[PDB]
């Protein structure tokens, strides 16, 4: 029941979304600002370690419970 | 365009429900306002952007933006926007006075993603709203959207796997959020594909009903792709209905 590790490929802090590249080397996963666990964050930086769950929705695979490092 | 009464019934019919046309996962604040404005404009206005961006959309003469001035009374059906936070917030006004107003809203508490927060009626003592978008309501009830050719089943072909499909020659431009295109078949169980980026577009030649979605079929770099484009209610015949679009068609 692990959580995937991955990298913030890029994040657009104006629009509130970006992409994470999982370590398992699968699809780029969509990350939305609402999926970052509160605590005064609401923005991620290019190329930083993150661990997260992956949810498969109608629009594609999305990052859940995104945590820094 | 729909009536103030229909907006009232829509607002209350959705009290306690999760409003998720998709876009962003879960029940976000902008999902509720987008669905609401789509409904009362009989499909003419699909707002793009975050909650704060809502005042930047093209309302096609169907609504006025007002600034929140200390004299301004929100009214039933108004859309309340908070512009001065990072991504903003947005609410469907139910009733207003100069001291406070009440509204239906999603993700006020931050539970929209996890799903424990649904569309809820709360009270606000002017705690950050900067604008109010007032619909130009019509005097009579309207069912234009419900009977529109887009919500009319019509004639569809069907393959042995239960996919309804039609030929259609048009262009689709992706809206504010990206969408993952599926290789070879309109199936959310197909894991291959690529992220169709916002504001990108493609010509397409086929439309499908599959997996609770409307899809476009198109060709790109030698590969056949299927892109989900809006929700389908799963029903055929006179019960058929599809949701607000995830991009713009032409
Ligand atoms: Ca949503």
């Amino acid at each position: 029941m692990a959580k995937i590790k991955g990298q913030v490929k890029w994040f657009n802090e104006s629009k509130g979304f970006g992409f994470i590249t999982p370590a398992d080397g699968s699809k780029d996963v969509f990350v939305h600002f609402s999926a970052i666990q509160g605590n005064g964050f609401k923005t991620l930086a290019e190329g930083q370690n993150v661990e997260f769950e992956i949810q498969d929705g109608q629009k594609g695979p999305a990052a859940v419970n995104v945590t820094a490092i | 365009m729909k009536s103030q009464q229909q907006a009232k019934e829509w607002i209350y019919k959705h009290e306690g429900t999760g409003v998720d046309f998709d876009g962003a996962y879960g029940f976000q604040c902008m999902d509720l306002a987008v669905a609401y404005v789509y409904y009362i404009t009989d499909g003419k206005v699909r707002m793009w952007g975050n909650a704060k961006d809502a005042i930047n959309n093209d309302f096609k003469g169907l609504a006025t933006v007002y600034e929140n001035t200390p004299s301004f009374k929100p009214q039933l059906g108004d859309v309340a926007v908070y512009t001065n936070s990072q991504y903003g917030h947005i609410q469907c006004v139910i009733s207003g006075n100069l001291d406070y107003y009440t509204c239906l809203e999603q993700n006020w508490l931050g539970g929209g993603f996890d799903g424990w927060e649904k569309a809820t009626i709360r009270t606000h003592y002017y705690d950050g709203v900067t604008h109010f978008i007032r619909p130009k309501f019509s005097a009579s009830n309207s069912n234009v959207l419900e009977t529109s050719k887009v919500n009319t089943f019509g004639n569809w072909k069907q393959n042995q796997y239960g996919t309804y499909y039609r030929n259609e020659n048009a262009t689709f431009t992706c809206g504010f959020l990206p969408i993952f295109a599926r290789v070879g078949s309109p199936k959310l169980s197909e894991p291959n594909g690529y992220w169709f980026q916002p504001n990108g577009y493609t010509p397409y030649d086929e439309v499908c009903l599959s997996d609770g979605l409307v899809w476009i079929g198109y060709n790109w770099q030698g590969t056949r792709y299927y892109l989900p484009v809006r929700q389908w209610n799963g029903k055929t015949g006179n019960s058929y209905s599809i949701g607000l679009p995830w991009g713009v068609f032409s």
